[PDB]
């Protein structure tokens, strides 16, 4: 019910520069024409974004950043909202959020993907442990991450993670990061989306 | 280490 929910509102992303396809990722549709969308994406040289076949400049959307509490200091989220001006109303999931952690170590966890790469795919794997700072091989960094032992590759960024607090399934966030048997996701606040809705 | 899992040409 909620896989075959989220991977609805998943749709494929392409950077188009020069009538070519530079850069290829996932995006989640959380509510009316949000995504939830890897922030590392837009750090990239484009000039049209294609979102499920849709060509799409700067100025048909917003980008807002989430800021993450760690160690004192506030940090920027891997997990961009990307409010469209005009677009086709998706399924509101925030609902399907939450405020912590609610996991635990080797919980069933389910990554949804949509991409022109490798089309619609779902990979499962085991929840490892919640990252505060996780430094990236590109000498770069981000925050409010959680671990988990799943057989990921380039292009799932964006892609929906979802785990099993008790019964329950929920989303957990957004994924940004892989490598080498353990891949990484963006923890999204089910608060922080409600105040992003009614704040659009 | 970690590389972020964008995929980029």
């Amino acid at each position: 019910d909620l896989q075959k929910m989220v991977m609805g509102n998943t749709k494929p992303v392409e950077l188009i520069l020069d009538g070519k396809t530079v850069a290829i990722c996932c995006a989640t549709g959380v509510f009316g024409t949000a995504y939830l969308v890897p922030r590392h994406l837009f750090a990239e040289k484009y000039d049209k974004i294609m979102l499920d076949g849709r060509a799409m400049t700067d100025s048909d959307y917003r980008v807002f950043e989430f800021e993450i509490k760690v160690k004192g200091q506030d940090m920027l989220s891997d997990a961009a909202l990307m409010v469209l001006h005009r677009g086709n109303k998706v399924r509101d999931i925030t609902k399907h959020f939450r405020d912590t952690a609610r996991m635990k170590k080797g919980t069933p966890v389910v990554g949804v993907v949509n991409n022109a790469d490798v089309g619609r795919l779902i990979f499962s794997g085991e929840a490892l442990t919640y990252k505060d700072i996780v430094v990236l091989m590109d000498g770069d960094t981000m925050p409010g991450l959680f671990a988990y032992k799943a057989a990921t590759r380039a292009g799932y960024a964006g892609g929906a993670v979802l785990a099993k607090d008790g019964a329950d399934t929920f989303i957990v966030g957004t994924h940004s990061a892989g490598g080498n048997g353990v891949g990484y996701c963006s923890c999204v606040s089910r608060s922080m989306l409600q105040k992003m809705k009614a704040h659009v | 280490a970690p590389a972020k899992e964008l995929l980029n040409f």
